[PDB]
RNA sequence: AAAGUA
RNA sequence: GCGGGGUGGAGCAGCCUGGUAGCUCGUCGGGCUUACAACCCGAAGGCGUCGGUUCAAAUCCGGCCCCCGCAACCA
RNA sequence: CUUACCAACCCGAUGCAAACUGCGAAUACCGGAGAAUGUUAUCACGGGAGACACACGGCGGGUGCUAACGUCCGUCGUGAA
RNA sequence: UAACGGAGGAGCACGAAGGUUGGCUAAUCCUGGUCGGACAUCAGGAGGUUAGUGCAAUGGCAUAAGCCAGCUUGACUGCGAGCGUGACGGCGCGAGCAGGUGCGAAAGCAGGUCAUAGUGAUCCGGUGGUUCUGAAUGGAAGGGCCAUCGCUCAACGGAUAAA
RNA sequence: UGCCUGGCGGCCGUAGCGCGGUGGUCCCACCUGACCCCAUGCCGAACUCAGAAGUGAAACGCCGUAGCGCCGAUGGUAGUGUGGGGUCUCCCCAUGCGAGAGUAGGGAACUGCCAGGCA
């Protein structure tokens, strides 16, 4: 179990987050994906942060 | 002593031994020793009968063995209790059903083949009978 | 394009007579010419391949394609997917111009040249030959080489047998022996 | 001594749940399988674990079709 | 073989269309001609058809194997379909790229009224 | 400072 | 039964964890000496046995053999 | 050149397999329809339990030695009662 | 569907190895070919999946589920007809509906990965959010609700924080 | 109406291979060019576009031919449900179901919709 948990934080300022895992040794760059924010009800950018 | 050079698995279920044999014709020579009863033939028995056969014809002619001992038999050692896994493979057998041609001979007179097969049958745990090739 | 005109205006009737073809589409054609460099030395220095391709680009006037190992081989210390070669496929006009530069210029410049073998046919009318040194091609300045390099040359022909493939190549005066 | 064996996994209860001619409601599982021993025909879906389920109400029908003699399950509207 | 390669390319979309029970607009393209067929969902009955091997269509064309002929077949098959009141079909490129002549036929059938 | 034997 | 082993002539590293393996002594050649030894220089020499896995095994796995160390008990 | 020779591949012939299958039953099981028969024998909900040491016999098997009044499953019968 | 019956594996991996659109087809051998060899890259032929599948085995896979590339975040949020499987706690399959999204000309496909292992109840607490609560009242503390975190509790339905 | 060809299906080897022959008006194929729309991890090979001089060589279609694949009885045999029996590891009897393999033999597919050419 080398993959660590991380949270993807909404950029819409709602506080909503997704969680996932990441191999931080092979891919140290920050994960960035567009995901649906159910608070504002739009797809926005989500950015990696600590669990 | 015949024995498979290698096998997929080391040990085998006991199974049963019902039915009549396949391979009931003299197919390679002119004379055969055919099983009348049912049983197991160990590799030592097959070889003891081969030796007796071969010495009787003075190593003339040709001899086929139609059965091969491919079934491993396990035994539990002495003073061991029941359980703790299947025992160790100790010898190999061929399952014999009635009608199975066990050996065949060619290149010798019929009278000598009868005598050689009689000496061999005396080494085997199963009742046997002398057979000859048929045209159909 | 000169050798292509040579094919359509004289080689066809020569071969139409020698083999008594009823249809003209039966006449063997030169389908393609493929040059290959087995650069098995690139696994230690990838820059060696970058020069080998540079030569093949100059020799053929076409960007070469780097080739990769189809499977891992322990004998040659290669893993599947290693770039270990480069090839170029010539067709049409670029084929014929190289075919001309090869017969009439490059081949007569071969070290101790005494004619190409006529037993280098694969059995279905295709011819393969190996060039030991890349300097024979005038597009290669003898002074700027860092390492002498060979290559393979395959002429893929729509012939059906070895005799028809040698007949076709002979009609261009292929310097056989 | 001891044995190096003694392991197994729980049985997965695969197999045919509704046989030929049975009337089913939409959504009903018809067969559970590893891979597509049976293939989905008309009004039948194939789930992510290759479960075949009814997409309409009707009667189950098995048939062999196609160039590979493959077995298909379909639902006949009743 | 070129034809078997194309038939393989076409099978997945054709099996999907059969599963959906759609009415197909099937296109066939050769170097010299182009053909269009509107086929019933059962796949074995042709409802309408048009191609450049028909006299009434090919007489108005300079050459039957270019984009202009493709556009003429596309328009023709759509007017004959709408005359039978069909309207809604699915396009089956039959393993050809959606491009050039095949695309020009599709665009003309869309313009003339067919919905896909 | 270290040098055994015939 | 549970462990640990097995590698140049000898004693011993590396094994773990996949990509030609070392050291001490010994041996061989040369040197120093009247000669030998000591000393000095230079060189050479090899994964217990199969099978398997692997593109590749001294190495991982499963057998087999030889060695060692514990245990083989209560009536 | 020659084999005491060994011979893979392929071709022909012969067997064997719980963890082989280009074939494949009987039964069993699921569903539908129909008659006759059966004190509803079926299902649901609620009050009260006992029981969770089984035994032998037949058939199909693992284990054991196709040893055991042995052992462990499947299924039917009887004992248990 | 049992045995201290016969054999093997897991306690993960992956922002692509996921989605989609378009394309593609294996092993092995034979012949010819510079270095080049049993085996490298090239060409042709035979062959027809004997390959491949991130990792065991089985069932699958060509319309590929196998191989390559472009664009991407559906590895979406709220729900869910119906069904499977469990004594139960639970676990699984699922069309379709609303919102918002990616790929495609379009029909369409997408709620992770060919499928089946990759796991841990409750309590007690931690962090963020919140139109809930707030012991005279306004607040606050604490609590609830939503998201999430801490156990080789591996004797893996987990007697205790501690033998 | 008959012949030939193209497309989409049914069917899924009695339908597939092999061998031999045969067809170009049309259709199909190869084919001819490529500045282009588009394309090659190189190549107009493929994909694509613009065409119509050549050829049915390859491919494809059609015809023929049992060297194969494939299909395949009848009879017997194996197994087996129920009841009964024996010398009971294995069998037999009554009744019901009845293979697989092999044998005789069959066999060079059949067919629907639309379109084009020719008579
Ligand atoms: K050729
Ligand atoms: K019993
Ligand atoms: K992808
Ligand atoms: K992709
Ligand atoms: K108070
Ligand atoms: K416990
Ligand atoms: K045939
Ligand atoms: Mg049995
Ligand atoms: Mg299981
Ligand atoms: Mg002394
Ligand atoms: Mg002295
Ligand atoms: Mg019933
Ligand atoms: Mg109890
Ligand atoms: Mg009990
Ligand atoms: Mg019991
Ligand atoms: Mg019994
Ligand atoms: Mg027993
Ligand atoms: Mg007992
Ligand atoms: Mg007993
Ligand atoms: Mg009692
Ligand atoms: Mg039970
Ligand atoms: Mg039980
Ligand atoms: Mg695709
Ligand atoms: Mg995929
Ligand atoms: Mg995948
Ligand atoms: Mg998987
Ligand atoms: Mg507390
Ligand atoms: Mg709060
Ligand atoms: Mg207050
Ligand atoms: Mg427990
Ligand atoms: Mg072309
Ligand atoms: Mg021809
Ligand atoms: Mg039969
Ligand atoms: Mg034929």
């Amino acid at each position: 179990g080398i993959r660590e948990k991380i949270k993807l934080v909404s950029s819409a300022g709602t506080g909503h987050f997704y969680t996932t895992t990441k191999n931080k040794r092979t891919k140290p760059e920050k994960l960035e994906l567009k995901k649906f924010d159910p608070v504002v009800r739009q797809h926005v950018i989500y950015k990696e942060a600590k669990i | 002593m015949l024995q498979p050079k290698r096998t997929k698995f080391r040990k085998m279920h006991k199974g049963r031994n019902r039915g009549l044999a396949q391979g009931t014709d003299v197919s390679f020579g002119s004379f055969g020793l055919k099983a009348v009863g049912r049983g197991r033939l160990t590799a030592r028995q097959i070889e003891a009968a081969r030796r007796a056969m071969t010495r009787a014809v003075k190593r003339q002619g040709k001899i086929w063995i139609r059965v091969f001992p491919d079934k491993p038999i396990t035994e539990k050692p002495l003073a061991v209790r029941m359980g703790k896994g299947k025992g160790n493979v100790e010898y190999w057998v061929a399952l014999i059903q009635p009608g199975k041609v066990l050996y065949e001979m060619d290149g010798v007179p019929e009278e000598l083949a009868r005598e050689a097969f009689k000496l061999a049958a005396a080494k085997l745990p199963i009742k046997t009978t002398f057979v000859t090739k048929t045209v159909m | 394009a000169k050798l292509h005109d040579y094919y359509k205006d004289e080689v066809v009737k020569k071969l139409m007579t020698e083999f008594n073809y009823n249809s003209v589409m039966q006449v063997p054609r030169v389908e393609k010419i493929t040059l290959n460099m087995g650069v098995g030395e690139a696994i230690a220095d990838k820059k060696l391949l970058d020069n080998a391709a540079a030569d093949l680009a100059a020799i053929s006037g076409q960007k070469p394609l780097i080739t990769k190992a189809r499977k891992s081989v322990a004998g040659f210390k290669i893993r599947q997917g290693y770039p270990i070669g480069c090839k170029v496929t010539l067709r049409g006009e670029r084929m014929w111009e190289f075919f001309e530069r090869l017969i009439t210029i490059a081949v007569p410049r071969i070290r101790d040249f005494r004619g190409l073998s006529a037993k280098s046919f694969d059995g279905r009318g295709n011819y393969s030959m190996g060039v030991r040194e890349q300097i024979i091609f005038p597009e290669i300045d003898y002074d700027k080489v860092d390492r002498v390099r060979g290559l393979d040359i395959t002429i893929t022909t729509t012939a059906k047998s070895d005799e028809e493939g040698r007949a076709l190549l002979a009609a261009f005066d292929f310097p056989f022996r | 001594g001891s044995t190096r064996n003694g392991r197994d996994s729980e049985a997965k209860r695969l197999g045919v749940k509704r046989f030929g001619g049975e009337s089913v409601l939409a959504g009903s599982i018809i067969v559970r399988q590893r891979g597509t021993k049976f293939h989905a025909g008309a009004n039948v879906g194939c789930g992510r674990d290759h479960t075949l389920f009814a997409k309409a109400d009707g009667k189950v029908k098995f048939e062999v079709k196609g160039p590979k003699n493959r077995k298909f399950i379909s639902i006949e509207a009743e | 073989d070129k034809k078997s390669a194309r038939i393989r390319r076409a099978t997945r979309a054709r099996r999907k269309l059969q599963e959906l029970g759609a009415t197909r607009l099937v296109v066939h393209r050769t170097p010299r001609h182009i053909y269009a067929q509107v086929i019933a969902p059962n796949g074995s009955e042709v409802l309408v058809a048009a191609s450049t091997v028909e006299k009434a269509i090919a007489e108005q064309l300079k050459y039957t194997g270019n984009k202009d002929a493709a556009a003429a077949v596309g328009k023709a098959v759509a007017e004959r379909a709408l005359e039978k009141g069909i309207k809604d079909v699915s396009f089956d490129r039959s393993g050809f790229q959606y491009h050039g002549r095949v695309q020009a036929l599709a665009d003309a059938a869309r313009e003339a009224g067919l919905q896909f």
